[PDB]
RNA sequence: AGGAUUGAAAGGGAAUAAGAUUAAUAGUUCUUAAUCAAGAGAAUGGUAACAUAUCAUGAACUUUAAAAUGGAGUGUGAAAAUCUACGGAAGAGUUCUCUUUUCUUCUUAACAAAAGUAAAUUCCACUGAAAUGAAUCAAUCAGAGAAGUGGAAUUUAUUGGCUUUGUAAGAAAUUCAAUGAAUUGUGGUAUUUUUGCAGUCUUCAUAAAAAUUAAAGGGAAUCUUUUGCUCGUACUAAUAACCGCAACAGGUCUCCAAGAAGCAAAAUCUUUAGUUAAAUAGAAUAACGCAGGUAAGGGAAGUCGGCAACAUAGCUCUGUAAGUUAGCAAGAAAGAGUAGCUCUGGUGAUUAUCGAAUCAGAACUUUAAAGGUUAGGGG
RNA sequence: CUGUUGCUUAUAGACGAUGGCAUCAGAAAUCGGUGUUGUAAGCUUUAGAGUUUCUUAAUCAAUACUCUCGGGUAUUGAAUG
């Protein structure tokens, strides 16, 4: 598993063709994104919800998107 | 042993094999003298040397 | 305390049999193999061990990135920057003296 | 720091206002009995409750006077004291 | 181009971890997360030490290094365990006598990342030491160049040692409710183990090789996807699975390893785990036995012979002969002290607070104190 | 008549035997006597060297005083009831 650092790598990630799993994960103060790849599971960890909406405005829509909370799936 | 060869673990698993009795129906047949395997072992009874 | 066992099959504390106690989920303590020391490149004039090289094993160094294996000067990776400066002025200093003994002396 | 105990379902076993006077003379705010002073247990009327941040106290404390309670008038055996997650402490059969 | 075969389930070796699961297999199954091999699709920077997600070509031939190398003892970095300080959450125990009390949980993998930040060693640049400095527990070092300042590199159980992070809380542990909810701080100038490191000592002892890999000198030439075959894998490993004719008090190689107490991995007691059965019992309580003991007065008179038993026994202080290969004899011999309770002083760190068990001293009291266990008889 | 049996029976005893009683049997407690050890537990003498804290107010304190010639034990192979 590999952590992305800032925004413009994640945005990077989703528009190309290599994504293939998506899973949102909502904690006490953070979400994270992590996308999983054919090789690694990258994750993005975001403070804000405005800019986690931004994340899944983005999200093509082919792709299986799970959410997670509290629950585990 | 845990480890062994091959070869040795049939010959292991044939020699379990062989210590099976004579079937019911075997001791039915007319003028049977053979109800009892005389080759029969146990572990701890008799070792096999092999 | 947590006590553990062997997970391989191996049951002497050989060199090769390396292991360490971490802790895991829940108190429970697994078992760990844990790779042997090895030794770095040295000279082969002095016998001291170069600088920028690190200590692993032989076939690690495949995994390694191909700048990360030795030094970017000439005799890099095999002699230590003091054997290499008195190999120059070998080189030099004799082939000047050698002009000089013969050629017209 | 505020401690209640939910007598929602036995305030007839334990009426509210026997528990203030023994509350009141029984934690040791600096090793002697009855000398709360800087306490406020007040009423709360369905509950009781102790709000005191002036002197040094703990919810672990709580149950224990309480669980000496019990002891005291010998009905611990059908009660007991269970947590409610909410900085309280309520009684269960 | 160079020497054939075999020879190690403890020597060398490409690469996997956590959780769950079975009546029984699990670094093998399941979930999740990785790794390795074999493939398929003629460069810059730094004074320098040296540094740059592949990068940034490098054939024959040759060399170098790694794999790959004793032991002792001392100091120290780090992790775990134990102990302990602060702060709580949840549950349990005691409670007529007290106890803001005693106890349990508060966790995290392989592989990678790089906020913050260590110890030790070796090198590089500036400058040139004597009024000689520098440094360790010990040492040890210096004009073929010390100390100082500024740097580089490697090691520290995977990337880069520790904290932290992705993994990853969704797991797991502790509780509550009837599947669903709650929390999961920060430290320590303490001890042990493990793991490295640094120099010191020691040898008429110098403490393996290959498979395999990398680099150099040289200048010949011009991210995605597929596969990963054969065999072992159950169980005991022993006061019942092994060898002794046996469910034989005999023998048989290893790994992990809590509290008290003490110099001690000693004797003795307990915790986690295991077991209460391990060639049958009950009654009576004769002689003679096997094992463990005690004894008036005397004290080896017993006997081949102090055989057997008794006796001394830890620590501290004083003191210690002849003889001698001058090293020893020596713990010679001999004498004094030792308990409990309440106090006082010494030994440090940071700028008053914080911590280490250790030494010495003083009153008071008593059953006058190593001796429950362990524990030299002397000349 | 005698034996078994009962009193987990004694003046007896390896086992048998022997001795006693057997319904006015027997056993059991409790009580008193008789012995052993040495003064229980709770509260009180500031007993009490000191410390500590409020600053004569407490504490904590080995040991010590009164209750206390106490308490505990006592047939099990002791004696009355």
């Amino acid at each position: 598993p590999k952590q992305v650092q800032e925004f413009k790598q994640i945005l990077k990630l989703l528009k190309s063709g290599s994504i293939r799993a998506v899973r949102v994960k909502t904690n006490g103060e953070n979400t994270k994104f992590k996308v999983r790849c054919a090789k690694y599971l990258y994750t993005y960890i975001c403070a804000d919800k405005a800019k986690a909406e931004e994340l899944k405005k983005a999200i093509p829509k082919d792709i299986h998107v799970v959410e997670i909370a509290k629950k585990a799936p | 042993t845990g480890h062994k060869g091959f070869s040795y673990k049939l010959k292991l698993g044939k020699k379990i094999h062989q210590n099976r009795g004579v079937p019911q129906w075997f001791r039915m047949k007319t003028g049977n003298t053979i109800n009892y395997n005389f080759k029969r072992r146990h572990w701890n009874r008799r070792k096999m040397g092999m | 305390a947590v006590r553990v066992t062997y997970v391989r099959k191996h049951s002497y504390n050989t060199k090769s049999n390396g292991i360490r106690i971490v802790k895991t989920a829940g108190g429970n303590m697994t078992v760990q193999h844990r790779q042997k020391i090895s030794n770095g490149v040295r000279c082969g004039d002095c016998g001291c061990v170069l600088a920028g090289i690190r200590h692993i094993r032989p076939h690690q160094y495949g995994w390694l990135g191909k700048s990360k294996r030795t030094v970017t000067r000439a005799y890099g990776g095999v002699k230590c920057h003091k054997c290499v400066q008195k190999k120059i002025l070998r080189a030099f200093l004799i082939n000047e003296h050698n002009l000089i003994k013969l050629a017209a002396a | 720091f505020s401690c209640t105990i939910d007598l929602t379902n036995c305030t007839d076993f334990i009426e509210p206002k026997k528990l203030v006077t023994f509350f009141r003379q029984t934690i040791k705010v600096q090793g002697r009995a009855g000398n709360t002073k800087g306490i406020e247990v007040k009423v709360a009327d369905k509950k009781v409750t102790i709000t005191t941040s002036s002197a040094k106290l703990c919810k672990r404390y709580m149950k224990y006077l309480m669980k000496k309670y019990l002891k005291k008038n010998n009905l611990r055996e059908w009660l007991r004291v269970i947590s409610d997650k909410k900085d309280g402490f309520e009684l269960k059969f």
